[PDB]
């Protein structure tokens, strides 16, 4: 029943500001400490402050003072934070979680991203990697998606409905410049290509994309 | 109130055994009057016994030599005839050591009754440690000494009848029949065994160590569900059904999830007719029962003691007390709620602990109860309570308190841990009391008093003094003179015919601090007039007349405040000792002292 | 009231409460405010000097202000407040004031397991051999400084709770079920933190065995209480964690075995073994009830499913007592002691000390959620979890001046050490 | 202030054998109290940390006994016992004693296994991005072990480095072996001066290189 669930996934413009909520069931809100911790993609974990529900006790990581600011609601057991002048260090996951001086941290929310970027939605543009050669290392060939120049992350990538799923590999997205872009390669035995039909399926949500592309030799 | 607290009789037996720890009238047929006093922790004769326990018969009539043990089994332990000395042939059957024999004492008629509940034999089969107790009859005045152990029996063990230390609570009923308790009967569900006196006799045979009684009554065991009650934790007797044959009242201490409960059982075939339960968890309600009338229409009350009740003082704060809980017996039947609540005021002074019907003790024609707290009183010594019998039931304050005239000694002297009264043992129709003081081995005897009530009337004549108005004189001078007149009416049932009082009248009493008194008698020219009145029983207002004088003084200055007067009598503190050396008791409900004024215009 | 011949001297037309009065020069005389002086009293001659209220100590309830960095020491942590108020009180006059609760987040524990030895607990000797870390463990995320100590019972030695057989006396258990002969308390281990050396003591125990249902636990509990030094109890909240499959002995049942003596409310060990079982009674609840008490005890009583009716009866006479259901093989202890806990440390009872053969006391009490407490309910506030503030209105009333002095009795939660004085000042003079 | 080393950024272990983590202090978290608050925490990829030991040596509820924690008042080890499937993550320190909190980086635990070489395939641009007025070559290197391979580009001859563009995916589930991708990425004008593309893998299941070649011209 102790539960922390946090607001959705937001998208921001730099130098804008943006209100994450994270609200707490289960137990007695205003006993214990809500905690706030930063997590970029390459520095690992960072506190940054913490909040007790019942007074505006407060108390900041100095490096986050005036980027950070705390609120509490007692009425819907809620905690607040704000992050502000938005930019590309503020990009991250934002965690909130639970303290007493003497048990810090037992029970955390799932996390919310705060993207920024003055990047407008885009779909992605998927295309085809046939193999320049008919050169298999082994029984198998290798046919491959490449999905390029979408905004923002969420895509998905699947091979004839989903009836092929193993030996698949589908890579972390990568910023190409100020879009999104990611490939998909997958292995099938020679035999079943050009034979049968493979084809790969490009889904963007943000931007109600259905793609597909038929993977034709050359 | 009448009880001679002043100075009474204090039995007393071997240091460390716990003489006093039941006591019991004795009278073999007409007035061999005697005081019975169980010893239980008592060294014996009896070759190899250790601490056997005995009773002391303690003749009433003044002696040279006071109590000596009555021998109710002069024996060791009886052999195991299994193997006398076969091979290794040495053991005996019963184990009379440490067997309290002495616990519980009682006596109708010229049989005596007493037991030992912590009596074990070894059986004749296996050897268990099997705490059965026994009791020893005495009948015709020691005519005849019988063993009488129902619960040593073919059922050994503590499944079967093995440890139910038959004894643990014992009484006659008016017809001589023996009503037993054994606490720890079918894993301690308890039980409840009785037998007439010609039936134990019929099966005495003490060359086989058990005896079915035949016609024995018995409470049957039940489900495992029961366990642990300790039925017959206490006994009383009393007509509780309609007829004629005296019932059975058994205490069941931890009897209802240890929220106690009283039963009492059909005297006839030992089957249930009543119960009543406690109001606390653990209270030992039913740790002691009597039963008596307490009203007045011939129909004996229930009483039961519940000594650890705890209550709330009115700050909050917890504390044992002990209850006693008063249950009227109607035509109707017995009212399943109580009727009366009493509350012990001492911390851990455990006021139920023990309970007797004193009969009626200040001969008014109702019942009266002795309840006992053996740690209250100033000094944890213990303390006896007397309460008095109404028209509408037991009195919910006490006549009398009785507390030890000794100093406390190092150990407890549990002074009323153990109570007997209700009956006569000196020549007036009063009855007395045994109250049991064992933690200091000693007994004390109790009697009842000659009961006076009197009352008197004080009237002035001429209530206004006149000063100039001197219609009297002494010297040469006249005086302004007042009437005195003073009655007098005494009563009381076994008192002498005619009763000396003295009476003692005060004039200017309030003016006590060492000043002027200005109303003198005209005999004596003084203030006070103490004399001497013989009054007779069923008498007239007896009246005396005296003329008293206003001062000649217009010289003393207090010509404002009042002339006070005060009549105070008491009986004849000198030559009234009668029968047996007692001196008569005024009854507290009637005014011994009067006082009036007399005011100067 | 005062409208039925009242008149004396002094301290007395004075001393009738509250509404009587004389001015210094119809119905009654001394009797009334608004009929009595109604009728030619000028208000420069009346005698009503009454009581005042004296706040001389109250450090404010510890706020977690700091965060959760500081770690306040146990000394500094403040959860009643005020902690000596001074009361002068005139007779008739209601004195009332408020007090302050609030539960501090972390407080030291000590918890002293005992329990039921006897062959009825056979299997369950066997589960707790590795109680000792994982209750460890489990109470440290709730405290920071947490002892455990562990004690056994089974039985008074005598007749006839025991069989007295010789070869009994050494095996009381059956042919080949191996039993260790019968005892009445063995402090197996005083307090400490190490709860490895709880697990290594605990498994080298030997199960024994006796005659009748119930046991002597009564008479453990009394000697764990009182036995302040020999347990290792430091002035912290205190559990007593009492664990058994059976009913229990308390006063009365001794007699069966001749013991007629009442439990004096002493220690008595020696070699961490009670020896005076054979000698004194099994105490009456009402006397645990004292000295649990007096010795700020917090009981758990872990008893099986078919002894819950008589031990929730229990629990509802021990005030500040707890009660659970222990499964077959204790498996489930550690829920229940946390179980129990929480209970425990989420009411506050407000307990007051002896006061005089004149004053009274009343308690009203003010919990979370708008729930309010009047009379025996007025000193109870439940729901109350960690940093809850909480608040009691206590009134003190005098009948007549009793003493001429002082009574510096306590109000304490029951528990807690942290106590709130309360010093009378009686005025009985006139002016 | 208070800094938290975590001096090996990832441990390879054989699904069974035991590891220590360590992690270090800048300033001792020995409290007056006798505790010493230093936190252990786990977290699995996309998944929030889990608490595992809550003062140097306490463990959490859940957390088998496998896990156990201990250290000086500067010097903290947590020890696994049967490292599993189920234990691979990144595992931090943290430090509950003075503000403002620290963690240090974390340590990525992961398993062994066998040394496997890289399958290489590369990828002409196609048509349709032809079309829009770019180029790109995608170069999949599928699965192996170590999670340690390194690529160069090779434009007609020549080592480039410009509009690459590389992403790995994490160690999988149910083989242990790793995946990476390479792209190079330029303007379809820039990619018609050139025949031919090849990207070269340097993993150590081999000393000379792995390499896969597309030429533009070739036919
Ligand atoms: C005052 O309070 C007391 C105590 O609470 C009350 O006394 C109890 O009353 C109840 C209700 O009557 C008793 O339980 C019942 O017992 C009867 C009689 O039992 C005897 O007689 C049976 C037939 O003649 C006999 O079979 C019994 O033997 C059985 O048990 C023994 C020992 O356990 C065993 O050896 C055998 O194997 C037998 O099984 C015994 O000698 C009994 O017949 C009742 O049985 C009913 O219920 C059971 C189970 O629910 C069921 O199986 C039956 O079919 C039947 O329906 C019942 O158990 C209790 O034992 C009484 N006495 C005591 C001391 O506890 C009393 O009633 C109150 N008085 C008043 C006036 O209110
Ligand atoms: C006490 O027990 C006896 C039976 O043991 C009951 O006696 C019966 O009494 C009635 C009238 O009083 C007679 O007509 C019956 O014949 C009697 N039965 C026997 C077997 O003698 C008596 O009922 C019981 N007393 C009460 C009050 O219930
Ligand atoms: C009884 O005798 C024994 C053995 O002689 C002795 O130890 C004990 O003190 C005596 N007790 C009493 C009460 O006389
Ligand atoms: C009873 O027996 C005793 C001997 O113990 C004897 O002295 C006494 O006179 C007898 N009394 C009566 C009343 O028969
Ligand atoms: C036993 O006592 C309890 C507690 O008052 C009561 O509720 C119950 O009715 C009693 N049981 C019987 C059979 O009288
Ligand atoms: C009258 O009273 C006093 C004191 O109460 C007392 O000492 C005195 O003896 C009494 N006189 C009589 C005759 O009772
Ligand atoms: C706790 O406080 C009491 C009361 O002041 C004191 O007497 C006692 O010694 C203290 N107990 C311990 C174990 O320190
Ligand atoms: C309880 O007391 C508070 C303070 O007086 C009050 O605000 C609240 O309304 C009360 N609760 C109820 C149910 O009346
Ligand atoms: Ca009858
Ligand atoms: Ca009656
Ligand atoms: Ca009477
Ligand atoms: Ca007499
Ligand atoms: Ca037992
Ligand atoms: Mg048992």
């Amino acid at each position: 029943q102790v539960h922390l669930q946090q607001s959705g996934a937001e998208l921001m413009k730099p130098g804008a500001s943006v209100k994450i909520s994270c609200k707490a069931t289960g137990y007695t809100f205003t006993s214990y400490w809500i905690e706030w911790v930063k997590q970029r993609p390459g520095h690992g974990l960072e506190w940054l402050g913490e909040i007790l529900p019942g007074s505006g006790y407060i108390h900041y990581n100095e490096k986050f003072k005036g980027k950070a600011t705390f609120t509490t609601d007692t009425s819907s057991n809620t905690a607040y934070m704000q992050l502000s002048s938005l930019t590309s260090e503020d990009s991250a996951v934002y965690y909130c979680s639970r303290a007493l001086a003497l048990y810090a941290m037992d029970y955390w929310g799932q996390g919310t991203s705060v993207t920024v970027s003055s990047a407008k939605t885009t779909p992605p543009s998927v295309y085809p990697l046939a193999p320049g050669s008919a050169a298999q290392t082994n029984s198998m060939v290798t046919l491959g998606c490449l999905v390029k120049g979408y905004f923002p992350e969420p895509v998905t990538v699947t091979w004839n409905s989903g009836s092929l799923s193993s030996g698949v590999h589908t890579f972390p997205a990568v910023l190409q410049s100020d879009l999104y872009t990611l490939s998909s390669s997958v292995t099938v035995p020679s035999s079943t290509w050009p034979s049968e039909t493979v084809t790969c399926n490009v889904a963007h949500p943000a931007s109600s994309t259905k793609v597909d592309k038929k993977i034709v030799p050359r | 109130f009448n009880l001679d607290a002043e100075a009474p009789a204090v039995l007393s037996g071997p240091p460390g055994s716990f003489f006093g720890f039941s006591v019991e009238f004795y009278r073999p047929g007409t007035d061999g009057v005697s005081v019975l006093v169980g010893a239980p922790k008592a060294n014996t004769s009896q070759p190899g016994v250790l601490q056997g326990g005995a009773v002391y018969l303690c003749p009433w009539g003044a002696s040279p030599t006071q109590c000596t043990p009555i021998e109710f089994d002069s024996k060791g332990s009886r052999l195991l005839e299994s193997s006398l000395s076969s091979s290794e042939g040495e053991e005996p059957v019963e184990y009379k050591s440490l067997q309290w024999f002495g616990a519980t004492v009682r006596a109708h008629g010229s049989s005596i009754l007493a037991c030992a509940p912590l009596y074990s034999w070894r059986t004749e089969k296996e050897p268990l440690s099997d705490p059965v107790g026994t009791c020893y009859l005495s009948t015709d005045n020691f005519t005849r000494i019988l063993e009488y152990a129902p619960c040593r029996s073919d059922f050994s063990w503590a499944a079967g009848q093995g440890y139910c230390q038959g004894g643990f609570s014992a009484e006659f009923t008016k017809t001589g029949r023996v009503v037993l308790g054994g606490p720890g009967s079918y894993f301690w569900q308890g039980q409840i065994l009785s037998a007439t006196q010609e039936q134990i006799a019929e099966s005495y045979y003490p060359e086989y160590l058990i005896n079915l009684v035949q016609g024995q009554l018995q409470t049957r065991q039940a489900s495992s569900i029961y366990d642990d009650s300790y039925l017959g934790y206490s006994v009383a007797v009393g007509e509780f059904s309609g007829d004629d044959t005296e019932d059975f009242v058994a205490g069941v201490p931890k009897g209802n999830l240890t929220y106690g409960y009283v039963t009492i059982l059909n005297g006839s075939d030992i089957r249930s007719l009543y119960n009543f339960s406690g109001e606390q968890m653990a209270s030992y309600f039913g740790y002691a029962v009597a039963a008596t009338d307490v009203n007045g229409d011939g129909l004996d009350d229930l009483l039961v003691g519940a000594p650890l009740l705890m209550d709330r003082t009115p700050d909050g704060r917890p504390q044992e007390v002990g209850r006693v809980y008063v249950y009227l017996q109607h035509p109707a039947g017995i009212e399943p709620t109580p009727t009366l609540t009493l509350t012990g005021h001492d911390e851990f002074g455990r006021f139920g602990s023990s309970l007797t019907p004193l009969g009626d003790l200040d001969q008014d024609g109702y019942n009266d109860v002795a309840i006992g707290a053996p740690f209250g009183g100033e000094t944890q010594q213990g303390v006896v309570f007397v309460f008095p019998g109404g028209p509408g039931g037991l009195g919910s304050k006490p006549s009398q308190v009785l507390q030890p005239l000794w100093a406390a000694s190092h150990t407890p002297d549990f002074f009323g841990s153990a109570l007997r009264g209700g009956r006569d043992l000196d020549g007036n129709g009063y009855p007395d009391l045994i109250v049991g003081s064992f933690g200091v081995d000693k007994a004390v005897v109790y009697r009842g008093r000659p009961i006076v009530s009197a009352s008197a009337s004080l009237t002035i004549f001429p209530a206004m003094f006149n000063p100039e108005e001197r219609s009297c004189s002494l010297e040469g001078n006249p005086v302004a003179c007042i009437n005195l007149s003073f009655c007098l009416n005494a009563s009381g049932k076994h008192v002498a015919d005619s009763i000396g009082f003295t009476v003692e009248l005060q004039l200017d009493w309030q003016k006590q601090k060492g000043g002027v008194r200005r109303a003198l008698f005209l005999a004596s020219r003084q203030a006070t007039l103490t004399q001497t009145l013989l009054i007779q029983n069923g008498a007239r207002e007896d009246c005396r007349e005296m003329k008293i004088y206003l001062r000649n003084e217009s010289e003393f200055r207090d010509k404002l405040s009042p002339i006070h007067i005060a009549l105070n009598f008491s009986l004849d503190p000198q030559a009234p000792v009668d029968s047996h050396g007692l001196r008569p008791a005024l009854h507290y409900q009637s005014k011994s002292r009067i006082e009036d004024k007399a005011q100067i215009l | 009231r005062c409208l039925k011949a009242n008149a004396k001297s002094c301290g007395e037309c004075i001393q009738a409460g509250p509404n009587c009065g004389w001015c210094t020069n119809t119905s009654a005389r001394c009797d009334d405010l608004e009929a009595l002086k109604k009728k030619g009293c000028p208000p420069d001659d009346i005698e009503n000097p009454r009581g005042s209220k004296d706040i001389k100590k109250n450090k404010n309830v510890t706020n977690r202000s700091k965060g959760t960095a500081e770690k306040l020491k146990p000394e500094d942590i403040h959860q009643i407040q005020p902690q000596q108020l001074v009361l002068r009180l005139r007779s008739g006059e209601p004195q009332t004031f408020t007090l302050k609760f609030k539960r501090a987040e972390d407080y030291p524990i000590d918890l002293y397991y005992l329990m039921d030895l006897s062959y009825s607990m056979k299997d369950d000797l066997e589960n707790v051999k590795s109680l000792g870390t994982d209750l460890m463990n489990e109470m440290r995320r709730i405290t920071s400084d947490f002892r455990i100590g562990f004690g056994s019972f089974v039985e008074k030695t005598v007749m006839p709770y025991i069989s007295t057989t010789p070869a009994k006396l050494r095996n009381p258990c059956t042919s080949e079920q191996n039993c260790t002969t019968p005892f009445s308390y063995k402090n197996v281990l005083s307090l400490t933190n190490k709860g490895e050396v709880f697990n290594e003591l605990v498994g080298k125990q030997r199960i024994s065995g006796n005659l009748d249902s119930p046991e002597g636990g009564f008479d453990a509990i009394m000697q764990v209480a009182v036995c302040g030094s020999l347990i290792g109890w430091r002035n912290v909240t205190r559990l007593l964690v009492f664990s058994t499959d059976a009913g229990f002995h308390f006063a009365g049942d001794g007699k069966l075995g001749g013991i007629v003596l009442p439990n004096d409310g002493q220690c008595h060990l020696e070699n961490n073994m009670y020896t005076m079982s054979h000698y004194y009674d099994y105490p009456s609840i009402a006397h645990l009830v004292q000295k649990l008490s007096e010795n700020n005890i917090q009981t758990i009583f872990a008893v099986t499913e078919e002894f819950q009716p008589v031990y929730k009866e229990l629990k509802n006479l021990i005030p500040k007592s707890a009660v659970g259901t222990l499964s077959a093989n204790s498996s489930n202890v550690i829920q229940l002691i946390i179980d129990a806990y929480n209970s425990l440390s989420s009411e506050v009872i407000l307990e007051n000390g002896k006061l005089s053969e004149g004053v009274t006391i009343s308690y009203k009490s003010y919990c979370k959620n708008g729930v309010n407490g009047t009379g025996e309910n007025g000193r109870k506030c439940s729901n109350i979890s960690i940093g809850d503030e909480v608040q009691f209105e206590i009134s003190i009333t005098s009948n007549k001046c009793p003493k001429k002095d002082s009574d510096s009795f306590k109000i304490r939660p029951l528990g807690f050490t942290e106590e709130v004085e309360v010093i009378l000042q009686y005025i009985c003079e006139c002016e | 202030d208070i800094v938290m080393t975590q001096a090996t950024p990832s441990i390879p272990v054989t699904p069974g054998e035991s590891v220590s983590i360590s992690c270090r202090s800048n300033k001792s978290l020995l409290h007056s109290n006798g505790n010493t608050y230093l936190y252990w925490f786990l977290q699995r990829p996309g998944q929030s940390p889990r608490l595992l030991i809550f003062r140097m040596s306490n463990l959490a509820s859940g957390v088998p006994d496998r896990f156990s924690g201990s250290g000086s008042g500067t010097a903290f080890t947590l020890r696994i016992s049967r490292v599993e499937a189920a234990d691979v993550g990144i595992y931090f320190c943290l430090q509950h004693l003075e503000y403002p909190f620290t963690f240090g980086a974390g340590t990525k635990l992961e398993l062994k296994r066998a040394d496997a070489a890289p399958t290489v395939s590369i990828f002409p641009p196609s048509s349709e991005q032809l079309t829009s007025g770019g180029a790109s070559v995608v170069c999949f290197l599928n699965n192996f072990y170590p999670k340690d391979i390194n690529v160069k580009w090779k434009i007609d001859g020549s080592e480039r480095q410009n509009g690459v563009l590389n992403s790995w995916t994490d160690q999988d589930s149910k083989d242990s072996t790793y995946s990476m991708s390479s792209t190079l990425t330029l303007t379809k004008d820039e990619y018609e001066r050139h025949n031919s593309y090849t990207c070269e893998a340097t993993h150590k299941t081999s000393t000379s290189p792995i390499v896969k070649s597309f030429n533009r011209n070739e036919c």
